[PDB]
């Protein structure tokens, strides 16, 4: 009847449990207007998952060049602070390799995602399988819940970092 | 099957060449294809919308890229009044030497086309100053077209195809369109103007690297938040501004001076941003109207069902109109084309009346071409709206749903409507042709003083009421110490009066008896085209000659030679007949505009004022006189840069002429000719081993009418465009 | 493969598309074009005959004179273009001629495309004029063309002179 | 050097592309079940 | 092939059958009129669509109706 | 869906055409119609009795009060609708 | 002045747009 997240709001009828992180948080009813189109929540969960994974890698990448240091190789004269202003000093003879690697990875992932197949667990790209063998469904569910919690936390974190370094000089508790 | 019309089993079994023609001609008719449901139809239309939008943005990106690569934007910015804008470079292995030297113009050293679309002025106003900016805009639109193509591919996927209930969500779609697509886009354009285009007009260089740290106003969000919004209007650009530089500039971002910038002869850039901000707020409020998910808002069904006058004045009111509009895509499309045709005719009037782009109203060639462009497109959209209304009547109108409706009563008294349109058209044609022939005979007999010249006092009174003060009417805005003249006297009046009372603008051109006569001709054309289209739409469902016309469809050849003869009886034939009348009235409008502006730009408005009252004056002073630079583009003594316009002039003549083939000669003659040619090929040696797969037949009757009409229209456009470009280019005034 | 066979059945019937016949033919063309690139390097080295400073006048070449940006087409580019046109005419005569002594460009009536597969195509034990070794040579030639194009584009040097880095004193 | 692109692309596109499209379209027209 | 229909306003005056140049129409027995016959179209695949039957009908808004449809080698009247 | 709002067989529309104000009696509608008309005419008269200026004299309270003139039209129409309905 | 690398980048983007246009047209299909 009523959602477990917003107790004074109705429960989103599309969010009927049986999914990681389903705490009934959908005040806009995005998932309501997805299933009445005849779709499901596989694509939006996949988008949330890789958004969060890129968010975690981003949180490490904002802090690492100034807190620890740069690469020992040359051409690393980019600004240690201001990663958002350090995007523009990257030489093209590294951007080519970066773009090619991301292009082939996302081509393989696009072949995975857009195919049709119903046996594809959302997020199970096969890159990470070295630690989930011999585990019950509760352990896998807890591990995926930890992944989703880290996803949402890291996305809020990177939004904070980008809106801090652009307006304010830098992050307060760690930089400057 | 494997045959080409996979969507029509009837066409695939046609053993003749008619199969190919009808498969090409009926490819987009998604309602009549084999095994088509409503949901699949809506999904295919959504994907086609995405593809067409991608085509639009690819075309715009191509314009940007060609001006950036092969253009002279760098040279044109430094001197806009003397440097010819460049469309693109010419590659032709057919050119001779003298054609290469003749087309080598502008600052460049290669053969080149001079742009007549006005894209240089438009980009120059909105802050473009270098070729890199145009190239980056081209890249952005290329990426946008790529994204739209991927979205169109994505929404045909099985998990991403929207349902039929999503498409018929009128309240949500109109809320989102009215708020977002209109108001938020207008607000973003006002933001772009204030942040980039206004500082670029004042000499500042604002781009993607410094816009987030440069304040568009010296205070910045303090007058907005405190409520002192009039601080944004103080210190405007003085009337010595010099566009692109900083002398005499101001620090105002939202003003309503009104009128024109004195140097560029265009409206103030601060007026446009203020206008866009106001339109943004109004459209967001208007999009806050219909109930979607939160209780508040209207239901469109209840508004339509409620609007019934108390005692049967309009029948059952608008009951049942909600069900007919949502379930018929032809009625929605017809309303959309009618509104868009009105809109593009409005832009045609207002872009010459009130120019907004800097250093236009002095090129005169872009000024002519844009007006003729938008007027012809307006005529096309106007004819298409009535055509789709006829299609809606044929195969989407439900008489039991519309019982005693406001729409069924239109069919109830259709004879009165057609007869009164007939009366208005006959009256207007009789009288304006009689006045024109009277003036012809009076001028021919050596007595021009016997002409019937009616002074257009109503439109002159309107011009006086807007502020024009040479007619001496002394009313409203033209007279000071009036309520209208006092109430606005300190907001927008002084700029408007200094712009309307000068002789250098196109604001409210001085009009005489020739304007009266040609306005009556324009009204004749509009009423007769409306006559043909309305008669076709209302008699689409049947008439006395054919009471069961709805059973035969929207387009069919005839009903035979019986009961008198039934040539051109369908509503499609009414469209085909009204196409000629639309072309005629648009030609009248563009002739009037072009000759009036040709006389005004040359400082010789007396020539128009004296020669526009009779037909021979038109024939010998506009068409015969202004064709001399056009037809002399190439001759026996050489050629110049207008040789391409002369060639295209003859080209349009020939296409317009070969339309008369299909329009006057009909199938039988050609079918017998084809049969003789079939015998010839079958009974000659060597060549009879080559055998056709599709049996050659003559073109069908409706196909022939379409082909002749398309020929007529293409020849019409391709013989008017070179004249309206080369005659203005061949005179520079 | 079967994805492209289902996607383009008319195109995959005649052996066009990502097939072994196409890749073998492209490898052979890459081999001959590597030989042609080396020959043009020798042509700029010795200066056998063509000079690339003079122009092509209109009075002797028509509209195939000044074409790009009112810029002259040179005699060196014209000579190499004429040689390429003659090679293409021989190519058209071989493609649309009698199928004698040759592997066909396309697949004939209902014949299956060959499959020497790929991967690493074992060089030892396949020496001589064998299809696997010629296949390997053409594959390496195509990769050499790709690498030379990328290296010239990155370095901003001439394509004929970016390989002059990797030779040393050779030809030119 | 961007002075070669007109003379390369304009013949290739304008001549070669629609000729192949006309041949392909004609073949797709005349194939049957 | 075109589709030919005969409605119940037939009077059985046989003019459509005589006017037919392709032997499409014929007279079958009936009891709804004074003549005791109604027109029929058993050979509509031989219809060419020239509408000579519709010119020959005397009834107000003709009882025999020909709707133009699919085109074959017979309905096009092709000798080749 | 929606409600049956058609009233072509009756001399007055039903009370449900007023939406959220379908239960307000006619006297409140008429009194608020007169008050809104008076206040709106006063607010728009403060734009011609005093010349409205470029920012100096705009007075957004008079702008917000100027919207009561079209609101006063709807209130006296709704007053008639409730009066015929007996409310 | 627009450099050759910029023109080739635009050509690559147009080629990708062409392949997506072919994909969309064959998703509507014949
Ligand atoms: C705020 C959210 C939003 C926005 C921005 C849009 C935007 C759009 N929708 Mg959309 N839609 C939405 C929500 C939204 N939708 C929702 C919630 C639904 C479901 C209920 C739909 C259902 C829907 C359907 C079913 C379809 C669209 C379509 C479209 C496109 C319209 C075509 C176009 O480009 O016209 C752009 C038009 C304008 C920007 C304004 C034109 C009118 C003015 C008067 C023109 C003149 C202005 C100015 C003078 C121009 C001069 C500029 C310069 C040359 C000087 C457009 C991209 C259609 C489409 O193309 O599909 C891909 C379509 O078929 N939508
Ligand atoms: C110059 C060529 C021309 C002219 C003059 C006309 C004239 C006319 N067309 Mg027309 N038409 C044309 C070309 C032309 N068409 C072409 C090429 C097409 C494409 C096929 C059409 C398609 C078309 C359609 C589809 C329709 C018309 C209609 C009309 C009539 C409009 C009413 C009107 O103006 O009455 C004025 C009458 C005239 C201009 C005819 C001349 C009559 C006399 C000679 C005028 C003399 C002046 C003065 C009164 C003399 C005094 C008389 C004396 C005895 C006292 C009118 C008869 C519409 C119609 O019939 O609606 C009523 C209509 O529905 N036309
Ligand atoms: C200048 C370089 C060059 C040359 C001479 C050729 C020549 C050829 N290619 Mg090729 N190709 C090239 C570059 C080149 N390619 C590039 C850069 C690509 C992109 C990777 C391809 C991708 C390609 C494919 C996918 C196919 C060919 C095929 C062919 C052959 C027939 C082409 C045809 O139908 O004519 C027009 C021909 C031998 C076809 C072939 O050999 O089929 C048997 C075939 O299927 N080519
Ligand atoms: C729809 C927009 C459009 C139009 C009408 C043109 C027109 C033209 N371009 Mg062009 N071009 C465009 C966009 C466009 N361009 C874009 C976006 C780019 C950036 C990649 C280029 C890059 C470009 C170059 C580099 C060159 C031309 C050249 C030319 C000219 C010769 C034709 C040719 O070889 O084109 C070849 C064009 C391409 C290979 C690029 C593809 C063009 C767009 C992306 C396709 C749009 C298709 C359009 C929607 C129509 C769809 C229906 C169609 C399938 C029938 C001709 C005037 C040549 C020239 O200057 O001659 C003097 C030349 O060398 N173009
Ligand atoms: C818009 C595209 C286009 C282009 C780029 C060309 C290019 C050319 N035309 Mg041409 N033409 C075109 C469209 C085009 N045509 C159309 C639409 C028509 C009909 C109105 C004509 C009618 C026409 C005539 C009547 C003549 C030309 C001639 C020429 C040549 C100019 C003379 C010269 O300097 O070369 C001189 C020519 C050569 C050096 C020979 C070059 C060898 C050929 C052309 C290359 C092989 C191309 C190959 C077969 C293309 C395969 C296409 C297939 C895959 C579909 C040149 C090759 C002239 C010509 O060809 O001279 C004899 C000539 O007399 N054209
Ligand atoms: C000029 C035409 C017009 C008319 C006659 C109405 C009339 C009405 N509107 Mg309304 N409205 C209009 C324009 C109009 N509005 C505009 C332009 C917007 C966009 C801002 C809205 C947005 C709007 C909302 C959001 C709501 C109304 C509601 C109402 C109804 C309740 C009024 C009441 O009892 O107040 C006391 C009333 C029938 C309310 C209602 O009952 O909905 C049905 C409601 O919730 N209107
Ligand atoms: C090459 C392999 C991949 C390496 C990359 C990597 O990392 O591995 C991926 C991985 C797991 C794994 C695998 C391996 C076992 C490693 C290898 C396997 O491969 C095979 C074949 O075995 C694949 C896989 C997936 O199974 C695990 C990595 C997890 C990661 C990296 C998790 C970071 C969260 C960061 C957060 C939550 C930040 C919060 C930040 C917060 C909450 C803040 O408040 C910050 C902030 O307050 C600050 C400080 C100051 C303020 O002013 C600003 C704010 C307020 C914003
Ligand atoms: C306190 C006052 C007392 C007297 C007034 C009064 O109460 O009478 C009420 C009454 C009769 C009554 C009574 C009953 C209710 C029946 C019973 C009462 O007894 C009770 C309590 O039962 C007694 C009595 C006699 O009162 C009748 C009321 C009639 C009324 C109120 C009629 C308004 C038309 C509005 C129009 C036409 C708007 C046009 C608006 C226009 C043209 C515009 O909007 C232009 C616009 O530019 C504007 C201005 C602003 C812009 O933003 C928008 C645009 C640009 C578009
Ligand atoms: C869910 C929901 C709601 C919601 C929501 C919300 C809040 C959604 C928010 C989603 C959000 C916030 C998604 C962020 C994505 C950002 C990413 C992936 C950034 C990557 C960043 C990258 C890849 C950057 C990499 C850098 O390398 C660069 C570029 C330069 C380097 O020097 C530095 C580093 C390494 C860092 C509603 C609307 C509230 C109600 C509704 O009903 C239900
Ligand atoms: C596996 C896979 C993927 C992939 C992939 C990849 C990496 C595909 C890569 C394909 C690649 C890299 C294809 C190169 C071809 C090079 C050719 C044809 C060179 C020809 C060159 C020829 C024929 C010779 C030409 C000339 O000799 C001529 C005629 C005359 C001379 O004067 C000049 C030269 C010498 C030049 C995705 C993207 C991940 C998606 C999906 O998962 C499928
Ligand atoms: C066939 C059909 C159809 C269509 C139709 C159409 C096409 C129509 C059109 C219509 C139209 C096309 C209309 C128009 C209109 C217009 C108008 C209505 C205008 C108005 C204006 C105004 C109102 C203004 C006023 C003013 C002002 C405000 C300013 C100042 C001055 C003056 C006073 C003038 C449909 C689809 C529906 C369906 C059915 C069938
Ligand atoms: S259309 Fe002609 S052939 Fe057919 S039934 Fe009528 S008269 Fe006979």
């Amino acid at each position: 009847e009523r959602s477990a997240s917003i107790p004074f709001l109705k429960k989103p009828p599309a969010l009927d449990g049986s999914m990681v992180g389903d705490v009934g948080f959908d005040p806009l009813g995005i998932s309501t207007t997805i299933i009445e189109l005849g779709g499901d929540l596989r694509y939006v969960r996949e988008a949330e998952l890789m958004h969060g994974r890129q968010a975690m890698l981003a949180t490490v990448g904002f802090v690492f060049p100034k807190l620890f240091g740069k690469l020992p190789v040359d051409w690393a004269k980019d600004i240690s602070l201001n990663p958002l202003e350090a995007q523009y000093q990257i030489p093209p003879v590294a951007l080519g390799q970066i773009a090619i690697s991301i292009a082939i990875a996302e081509g393989l992932r696009s072949r995975i995602v857009f195919s049709n197949d119903p046996d594809y667990v959302v997020g199970d790209h096969g890159f990470g399988a070295g630690m989930l063998k011999g585990k019950s469904e509760a352990q896998v569910k807890d591990m995926k819940m930890k992944e989703l919690a880290h996803c949402r936390l890291a996305m809020v974190a990177i939004t904070g970092m980008f809106f801090q370094t652009a307006i304010t000089g830098s992050l307060y508790p760690l930089v400057d | 099957a494997t045959k080409f019309p996979k969507f029509s089993q009837a066409l695939a079994q046609d053993p003749a060449t008619r199969r190919i023609w009808y498969g090409i001609a009926t490819a987009h008719d998604l309602e009549s294809h084999d095994g088509m449901t409503e949901e699949n139809l809506y999904q295919k239309i959504f994907a086609s919308h995405f593809g067409h939008l991608a085509i639009i943005f690819l075309w715009t990106s191509g314009n940007l890229f060609h001006v950036a690569w092969q253009g002279n934007f760098q040279q044109w910015v430094l001197n806009p009044l003397k440097v010819k804008p460049i469309a693109h470079a010419i590659w032709d292995p057919h050119f001779g030497q003298s054609a290469i030297k003749a087309f080598t113009r502008g600052g460049v050293s290669y053969p080149v086309n001079i742009a007549t679309s006005g894209v240089y002025h438009w980009w120059y106003t909105v802050g473009m100053r270098t070729n890199e900016d145009l190239y980056f805009g081209a890249l952005g639109l290329l990426v946008l077209s790529t994204t739209l193509l991927f979205a169109g591919w994505l929404h045909l996927q099985p998990k991403f195809r929207p349902g039929i209930a999503w498409f018929k969500n009128n309240e949500s779609r109109l809320n989102h369109h009215l708020s977002g697509l209109f108001g938020v886009s207008s607000l973003a354009w006002s933001g772009h103007l204030i942040h980039v285009a206004i500082p670029e007009s004042r000499g500042q260089h604002i781009r993607w690297n410094n816009f987030t740290s440069t304040l568009p106003h010296p205070e910045g969000l303090t007058p907005f938040f405190t409520g002192n919004w009039g601080l944004y209007a103080e210190n405007p650009d003085t009337a010595q501004h010099i566009f692109g530089t900083s002398e005499g500039a101001g620090t105002a971002i939202l003003t309503f001076l009104g009128g024109f910038h004195p140097q560029t002869q265009s409206m103030w850039l601060t007026d446009i941003a203020h206008h866009h901000l106001a339109i943004a707020v109004v459209f967001i409020f208007a999009g806050h109207m219909y109930r979607t998910n939160w209780g508040i808002g209207h239901s469109m069904k209840e508004i339509l069902d409620a609007h019934v006058p108390p005692k049967g004045r309009l029948g059952a009111g608008h009951r049942g109109l909600f069900e007919t509009i949502t379930d018929s895509l032809h009625m929605q499309l017809g309303l959309a084309l009618a509104s868009l045709g009105v809109a593009t005719s409005l832009v045609a009037q207002h872009m010459y009346a009130l120019p907004s782009y800097a250093f236009m109203a002095k090129d005169y060639v872009t000024q002519a071409a844009l007006y003729t462009h938008h007027q012809y497109i307006a005529g096309f959209l106007m004819v298409g709206a009535f055509a789709h209304g006829a299609i809606f009547f044929v195969r989407d109108y439900d008489p039991e749903v519309n019982k005693d409706n406001v729409l069924a009563r239109m069919l109830q008294h259709k004879e009165a409507i057609i007869s009164h349109l007939s009366w208005v058209s006959l009256f207007l044609g009789f009288h304006t042709l009689g006045l024109y022939i009277h003036n012809d005979v009076c001028v021919a007999f050596g007595t021009p003083e016997k002409q019937i010249l009616f002074e257009p006092v109503f439109a002159q009174f309107i011009q006086a009421a807007s502020g024009k003060a040479l007619y001496g009417f002394d009313v409203l805005l033209s007279s000071s110490t009036s309520a209208a003249s006092v109430a606005s006297s300190k907001i927008w009046l002084p700029g408007w009066m200094e712009a309307i009372n000068s002789g250098k603008n196109s604001l409210f051109l001085t009009i005489g008896p020739g304007d009266f006569l040609v306005h009556h001709a324009i009204a004749l054309g509009l009423h007769t085209t409306t006559l043909i289209l309305v008669k076709g739409a209302l008699d689409a469902r049947g008439s006395k000659l054919m009471p069961d016309k709805k059973d035969f469809g929207y387009s069919f050849p005839c009903d035979g030679p019986g009961r008198g003869g039934t040539c051109d009886i369908s509503a499609w034939d009414a469209f085909y007949l009204a196409m000629f009348w639309m072309l005629n009235t648009i030609s009248w409008v563009t002739f009037y505009w072009h000759w009036k502006h040709l006389t005004v730009w040359g400082g010789n408005a007396a020539a128009f004022n004296e020669s526009s009252t009779y037909i021979m004056g038109w024939l010998r002073d506009y068409l015969w006189l202004n064709s001399s630079p056009l037809i002399n583009g190439y001759n026996a003594f050489g050629m110049n840069a207008q040789a391409v316009w002369a060639w295209m002039f003859l080209f349009g003549h020939l296409i317009w002429a070969t339309g008369f083939m299909f329009l006057i000669s009909w199938r039988g003659y050609w079918q017998e000719l084809i049969e003789t040619l079939v015998w010839a090929h079958e009974r000659t040696p060597i060549a009879n081993l080559v055998k056709w797969r599709d049996k050659p037949v003559a073109l069908s009757i409706v196909q022939a009418r379409l082909v002749g009409l398309a020929h007529f229209t293409v020849g019409f456009i391709f013989t008017f465009a070179p004249f309206v470009i080369a005659s203005t280019t061949g005179k520079f005034a | 493969m079967s994805q492209f066979a289902a996607d383009y059945p008319w195109l995959a019937k005649y052996g066009f598309g990502p097939t072994v016949k196409a890749e073998r033919w492209n490898g052979r063309h890459a081999m001959f074009g590597w030989l042609a690139i080396l020959g043009t390097g020798v042509a700029k080295s010795h200066g056998w005959l063509p000079s690339g400073d003079v122009a092509l006048t209109y009075n002797e070449w028509g509209g195939l004179a000044q074409q790009g940006f009112n810029t002259y087409i040179t005699n060196e580019r014209a000579i190499i273009m004429i040689a390429h046109v003659h090679a293409l005419a021989v190519s058209a005569a071989a493609a649309f001629g009698p199928q004698v002594l040759g592997d066909s460009l396309t697949l004939l009536d209902g014949e299956k495309d060959e499959d020497p597969y790929g991967l690493f195509v074992p060089l030892k034990g396949t020496f001589g004029l064998t299809p696997a070794a010629e296949m390997a040579n053409g594959r390496m030639a195509m990769m050499g063309i790709i690498a030379v194009v990328l290296t010239s584009a990155i370095s901003g040097k001439d394509i004929l002179e970016v390989v002059d880095i990797g030779t040393g004193g050779n030809l030119l | 050097s961007a002075s070669f692109l007109p003379s390369i692309l304009t013949p290739v596109v304008t001549l070669v592309f629609p000729g192949l499209m006309f041949a392909l379209f004609f073949v797709l027209i005349e194939q049957e079940e | 092939s075109h589709s030919v229909r005969v409605y119940d306003t037939c009077i059985g005056c046989t003019q459509c059958v005589r006017a037919c140049p392709c032997d499409v129409l014929e007279m079958v027995p009936w009891d709804g009129c004074k003549a005791g016959q109604i027109a029929s179209a058993p050979r509509a695949e031989d219809c060419i669509g020239c509408k000579r039957c519709e010119t020959a009908c005397p009834t107000d808004f003709l009882s025999v109706r020909v709707y133009l449809g699919s085109e074959t080698t017979r309905s096009l009247g092709l000798t080749y | 869906e929606a409600a049956d709002t058609w009233w072509g067989d009756k001399d007055y529309p039903p009370s449900i055409v007023l939406g959220i104000g379908k239960d307000v009696p006619s006297s409140i509608f008429g009194v608020t119609s007169g008050l809104a008309f008076a206040i709106g005419v006063y607010c728009v008269a403060q734009s011609n009795l005093v010349n409205i200026l470029s920012g100096s004299t705009v007075n957004g309270f008079y702008v917000a009060g100027a919207l009561l003139v079209p609101y006063s039209w709807g209130l006296h129409v709704a007053a008639w609708i409730q009066k015929q309905n007996g409310k | 002045m627009i450099t050759d690398s910029q023109i080739f980048f635009a050509l690559c983007i147009a080629l990708t747009a062409a392949v997506l246009a072919i994909g969309l047209g064959r998703q509507l299909y014949v």
